[PDB]
């Protein structure tokens, strides 16, 4: 899952997305905020990360933590022992939260609700493919 | 009759006036100055909301009520069932208020100048307001 | 003050020349793992502390390398915002706290190293800057230890 | 009790005016009756306080004219935001009329900020749930005074 | 010529100012039952010859008007582009030619229907731009028939 | 499928995309070109309106009648009984054509790739039920 | 937030509205007198324990108020710098607990007299702006009070 | 009342409606354009100004002096002995000129009309405008 | 006899303008009292023109009162110096009003523009002289005309 | 000392320049600065207001204090009993901290200085009279 064509698809959409956005932290709020518009029963899994008031410091800096990971993952998805490792890590960090196959759903249709209002071009099933690679490592 | 392209034309330029929330103050001013103008004695109907000063927040406040009203009619045009239960219920709040038959077509035509005021005189149909206009007072008054 | 927001704005340019279109996304291992090598060399911690023992043919000690530039990649990205910047260095103090051994001298080290290579790939850096920025990045992290 | 800032009222009147149907009442009728089905779905009781408007019915003309009026009374109160001084009559107003109504107590309104939090997002685009949230409040607590 | 560039511009932005953010997606119906309405009384066309019979009560002739104000929506827009335009035209021509019973007069007498109604709505509608571009859609429509 | 909710969302991004488009025939033209690079055995199914040159007034007047019918089926997502009878229309028009379901997976790609980047807003999960709507009408 | 940057720029225009180039040092003492005729009436405050005892009459009062509007205007001109802001209400708390018989509902009730003074004088003031940047202020003078 | 509060919004609206030179005409204009509608028998009485043409030199002079004797008395309500010698003055200057008592009560409303259409309906106090334009006139009027 | 210029109505009406009191009387009373100080000073007989308006006492509100009437005649005039057809009519009706009090000449004028004179650098900023000079002889000229 | 005439100067210079300042604080410190640099010795007097950090928010704060009482006294420069009354209280809140006639004439040299390169015209002699009047009342 996730081929290497579709990974410089991935790659590029990106960049000129995340990549560069003038408020990164407006940019990582934007996503959590679709995601619990998408799954409202997805914000309390947030409670100890100050998600009361999403433009707190301690929120704020949560959404950076995380597309910062969506970055450094996307960078190694062609290294597959590395981004493997990676996952792995991500994965003993979530396990604790009892989260479900809904709950990595809704993330998905965030990412890819944001990323395109980006872009002037954006590939649906490329970031299907590669958003799927990086759930399931980090479901486990 | 307030025919079915009556009713199009009074929406959309329905929505011009009023679409846009600033200025809903300015089009409830265009009504209100001149209905007082023309009867001065209707004034006196609104002392409960400080009828002497129309630029009062209680005031302003009830202007943008009857705006409101009116957009939930306007809006509501195409839907007759709908429309006749708006109409019971604004008939209920004006009933016993010492209205006098000839506020109504005063309002209608104060109404109808603000409008034409507000989206410009040259696409303007008088015949199609006063029809859909008449249609609503006649619902709310005795 | 000291690392003020125009020395923020100064450090987060240049890391973004280091990490410009063609060279982010495929530079950070290597960037990394010279900044570990200077790191070693400076502050004298075992590489057997680190994922996959500090080898460099390692994909545990890769996947190291990547989650230390990115580290450093949003605390050096949120400079300009210090309330949201002490956040994120908190939560790595936490987690560095969890840690048996790490010491506030050897997280100097490190934020020195980042500093250091930075310079050698981008030999117009502003290395006051990066120093007052890098030494309130190691405080942060390095508080208690 | 966190309050609903000028920003805030400035998010809040954007999500709203995006999302508004400016010359037909169905949107306005649909987004209302997803409301009341969360409400009633939450507070079963609460229904029976909507006899008077066939809320047995609610696809009825008359429980769908109520709608109308609960989304203009808010769309009202949202475009006062930034003229607090007539929000606040408004608000008064609105609250003798609930006021007049036996039954309607200050925890139905938290069950409906509920209900909106619930349905604004599927209905809204890049929805502010923060400022939603406090902006409601700020509505319904004027609405609610006194009961 | 006629239809001009000019005239096409004018006669699209008429068509948006009906057709507006607020009255884009619910006016269509009414405004194409209307058009039907002036169309059967000045071209003698039976109703039966419609899907629906011609009831506006009927789903079946409320997706026909759908049809027709989405048809003459695409050819209006694509007034400025008169070889896309000529296109469009041929293939609603090639669809009445199937269809028994379309005459030349009748397109005429649905395109003037077509304007008629525009300036019912829209007091302001330049009348003589209507006419000739109306027209050539007509032409289009109609050919051979 | 496609709720009345959905349908508001998809109604209002539509208008902002398709209905705020400068340059209607490019924004149908792009739809296609999405199309063909997502699926590029659907190219063929189009000989018939000149798709050999995509910048053609056969093949533009092809990608702006597609456009035209998902504006008015938009249009009418909330009247059952009569988009129900748009839609078998529609679905008598293809029903020669012999499609199947990953030419409909693909144009629903197409659509919801292209949407998007016209927005500053955009609800994946609202389009996908509703082009889901419009594509089980179709396909028949 | 409570008092936003928004809410406090609202709050520093309308006060400058109030004093701007006509008003300005010509009405502080009619606006200060009339802030003080209802702070005793909703606080229940004597005037005696003030200079001049309260007596609009007496300089030694109208000195006071003069201060008081002052203090207002330099802590209102402040609100969008939040550290600073909160410097001169920590002065201003010192020199009121060095005051016997100064109570937080009585700091209250000044700061709404401000509020409520302004909007008399200045009938499209943003009251929920002032209500809430007001109480940041009327918090800080009556800390510990 | 014209109390304190109402005396300094008067003062600060004033100042706007008149503090710059150019379109100090175009608020008497608003004035006598008003009060010639509403009562045009007073017309008549500024026959030695010329009057019917409200645009010559003759009349926008009178015009401008008596914008400038109500600009001496909203400067001046802070100071009421001063203020009553200002409508010491203005009452001599309108004696035995067979002004009409209603006169007044309808300049007050021309008045407050203009200065409300120059400084905007929405920072407008009716209250406060009448209450202090009625004790200018309490002096200047038998 | 220099011409007081479209330039030297600028300069006059700009100084005035940036010194001027737009909603108190209590700067425009100052700036006369100066003036009329200086009047009394240079000539002593002409204080008994003024015994109606109290000039014994210049702090009485009478003769503060007379204060707000000269600078605000002076405040029409020098407004109307870009209108001269409308300024005739106001000289006009000022000369007709001195002309009605007994010994009021034209020598006074030379005095109470030396007043002015005296005063103005006093109060307005960037004070522009030989532009105030020409535009007040423009005015006093027409006061005093017929006396 | 400090006329009715040069008051009206004095109110008008002020309004102008303190008045209409975009950076009321930048103004404030601006004053302060002038005054170390004119008389070096006088800086060690204000060890109290955090005086070490000119941008500190302390110091920033005392600076508004007396930009704000120099505002309130020229507003009052024509009511004598009221200006009176204030100087003798700002007299009070000097008086332990043994200033001397050198300090007074080193801050009327800083109001001299800041104040004109915010002007288009200066009087340098009604200046002197009225900060001598409030100067005179302060010392006390
Ligand atoms: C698939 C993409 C995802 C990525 C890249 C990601 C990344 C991260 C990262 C980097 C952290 C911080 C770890 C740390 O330093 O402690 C984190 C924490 C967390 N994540 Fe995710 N995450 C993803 C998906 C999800 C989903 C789908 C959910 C649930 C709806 C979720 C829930 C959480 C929670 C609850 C925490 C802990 C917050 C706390 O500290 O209280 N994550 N995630
Ligand atoms: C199409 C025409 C009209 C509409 C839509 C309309 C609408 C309204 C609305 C919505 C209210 C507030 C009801 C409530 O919540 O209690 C109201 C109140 C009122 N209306 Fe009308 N109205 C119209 C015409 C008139 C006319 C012609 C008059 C009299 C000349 C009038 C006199 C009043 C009065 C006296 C009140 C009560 C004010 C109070 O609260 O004391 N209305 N109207
Ligand atoms: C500026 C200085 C530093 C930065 C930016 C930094 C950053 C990080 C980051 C981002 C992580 C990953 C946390 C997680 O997701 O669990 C991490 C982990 C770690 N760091 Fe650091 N670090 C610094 C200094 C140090 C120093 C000086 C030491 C050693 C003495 C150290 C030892 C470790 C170890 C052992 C781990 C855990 C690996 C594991 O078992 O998962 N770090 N650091
Ligand atoms: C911000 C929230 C709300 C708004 C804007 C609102 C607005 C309105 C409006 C405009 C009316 C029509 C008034 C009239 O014509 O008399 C109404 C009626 C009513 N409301 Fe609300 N309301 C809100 C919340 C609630 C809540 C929480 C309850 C309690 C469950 C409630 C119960 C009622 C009842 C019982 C009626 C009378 C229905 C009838 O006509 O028989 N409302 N409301
Ligand atoms: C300007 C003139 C006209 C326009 C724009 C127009 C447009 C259309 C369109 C867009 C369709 C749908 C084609 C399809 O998808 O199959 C259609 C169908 C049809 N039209 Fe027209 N038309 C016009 C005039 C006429 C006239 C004058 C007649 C009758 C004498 C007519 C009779 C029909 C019929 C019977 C159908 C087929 C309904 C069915 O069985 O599917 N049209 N037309
Ligand atoms: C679900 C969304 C779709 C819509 C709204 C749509 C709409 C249309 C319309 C309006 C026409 C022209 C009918 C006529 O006037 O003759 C058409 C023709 C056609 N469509 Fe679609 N279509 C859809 C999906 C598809 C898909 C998924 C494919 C295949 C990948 C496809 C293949 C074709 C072909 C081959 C034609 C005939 C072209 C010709 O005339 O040679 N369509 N479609
Ligand atoms: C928002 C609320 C308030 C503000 C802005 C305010 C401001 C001030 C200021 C600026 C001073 C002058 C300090 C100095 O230079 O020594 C002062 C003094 C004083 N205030 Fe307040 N104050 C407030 C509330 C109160 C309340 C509620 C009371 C009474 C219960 C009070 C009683 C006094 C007294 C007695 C003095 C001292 C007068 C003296 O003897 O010098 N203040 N206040
Ligand atoms: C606040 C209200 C008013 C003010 C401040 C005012 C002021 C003035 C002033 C300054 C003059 C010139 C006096 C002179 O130098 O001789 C004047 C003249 C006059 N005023 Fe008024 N006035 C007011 C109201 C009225 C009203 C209500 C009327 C009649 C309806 C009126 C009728 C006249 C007439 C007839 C003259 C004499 C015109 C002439 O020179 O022949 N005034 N007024
Ligand atoms: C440009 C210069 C002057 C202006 C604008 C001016 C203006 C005025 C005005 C507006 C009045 C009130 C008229 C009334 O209500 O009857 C007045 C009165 C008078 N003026 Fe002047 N004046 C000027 C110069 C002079 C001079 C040079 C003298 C002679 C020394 C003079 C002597 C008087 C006297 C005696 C009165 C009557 C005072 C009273 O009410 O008892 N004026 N002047
Ligand atoms: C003549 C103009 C001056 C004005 C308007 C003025 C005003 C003020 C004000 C308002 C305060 C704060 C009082 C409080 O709330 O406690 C203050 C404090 C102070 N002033 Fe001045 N001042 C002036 C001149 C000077 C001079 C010439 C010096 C010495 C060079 C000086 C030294 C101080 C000191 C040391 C403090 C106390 C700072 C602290 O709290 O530690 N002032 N002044
Ligand atoms: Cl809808
Ligand atoms: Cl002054
Ligand atoms: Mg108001
Ligand atoms: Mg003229």
């Amino acid at each position: 899952v996730c081929n290497r064509l579709e990974q410089i698809l991935v790659k590029t959409q990106w960049a000129q997305s995340y990549g560069e956005a003038e408020n990164r932290a407006a940019f990582s709020r934007d996503l959590f905020s679709e995601l619990f518009n998408i799954q409202g029963s997805s914000r309390a899994l947030f409670s100890g990360v100050g998600v009361d008031d999403m433009n707190s410091a301690a929120f704020t800096a949560h959404c950076l933590r995380v597309t910062g990971a969506l970055n450094r993952l996307i960078s190694q998805l062609d290294q597959q022992a590395t981004i493997n490792a990676d996952l792995a890590h991500l994965a003993g960090q979530h396990a604790s939260r009892n989260l479900d196959a809904s709950n990595f759903a809704a993330m998905g249709q965030a990412v890819m609700s944001v990323v395109p209002t980006h872009l002037d071009c954006f590939n649906q099933h490329a970031w299907g493919e590669c958003y799927e690679r990086i759930a399931s490592g980090i479901s486990g | 009759d307030c025919t079915s392209l009556n009713r199009l034309l009074v929406k959309r330029q329905w929505a011009e006036a009023y679409g846009e929330g600033t200025n809903r103050e300015l089009l409830g001013n265009r009504i209100w100055e001149d209905l007082f103008a023309n009867m001065p004695d209707a004034r006196g109907l609104f002392s409960r909301v400080n009828g002497n000063d129309i630029d009062s927040s209680e005031f302003q406040a009830h202007s943008l009520r009857v705006l409101g009203g009116l957009d939930m009619c306007v809006a509501s045009l195409d839907d007759v069932p709908v429309l006749n239960a708006l109409l019971a219920r604004l008939n209920s709040q004006h009933d016993s208020r010492g209205i006098p038959a000839a506020g109504y077509p005063a309002f209608v035509a104060s109404a109808i100048s603000a409008v034409r005021a507000t989206v410009g005189a040259r696409s303007f149909d008088n015949d199609a307001w006063n029809s859909c206009m008449n249609q609503i007072v006649s619902g709310i008054s005795g | 003050e000291c690392c003020s927001r125009g020395d923020a704005e100064v450090v987060i340019s240049e890391w973004d020349q280091v990490f410009n279109a063609a060279m982010a996304g495929s530079s950070e291992s290597a960037i990394g793992v010279a900044i570990f090598d200077v790191f070693f060399t400076s502050s004298g911690v075992s590489p057997s502390m680190f994922p996959g023992g500090g080898d460099s043919s390692s994909a545990e000690f890769l996947a190291q390398v990547s989650r230390v530039i990115s580290g450093a990649d949003i605390a050096i990205n949120s400079l300009t915002n210090r309330a949201t910047c002490d956040s994120l260095l908190s939560h790595l103090n936490a987690q560095h706290k969890a840690i048996s051994g790490v010491t506030g001298a050897a997280v100097t080290h490190l934020s020195e190293a980042i500093s250091s290579v930075v310079a050698q790939v981008l030999p117009s850096a502003h290395i006051d800057a990066w120093g007052y920025c890098m030494a309130y990045i190691a405080a942060g992290i390095g508080a208690g230890l | 009790s966190s309050c609903c800032s000028s920003e805030d009222r400035a998010n809040v009147m954007h999500n709203w005016d995006a999302a508004w149907s400016a010359a037909y009442s169905d949107r306005r009728v649909a987004l209302a009756q997803a409301v009341f089905a969360s409400l009633f779905s939450r507070d079963a009781a609460a229904q029976g306080l909507f006899s008077g408007v066939s809320a047995d019915n609610p696809d009825s003309a008359d429980f769908r004219a109520h709608c109308v009026r609960v989304v203009n009374g808010l769309d009202v109160a949202i475009n006062m935001l930034n003229d607090p001084a007539v929000l606040n009559e408004q608000l008064a107003h609105l609250s003798a009329q609930h006021q007049a109504r036996a039954g309607v107590a200050a925890a139905h309104f938290d069950v409906m900020a509920e209900a909106f939090a619930e349905v604004m997002p599927q209905v809204s685009s890049c929805f502010s749930s923060d400022s939603w949230n406090r902006c409601f409040a700020r509505i319904a607590n004027g609405i609610s005074a006194g009961l």
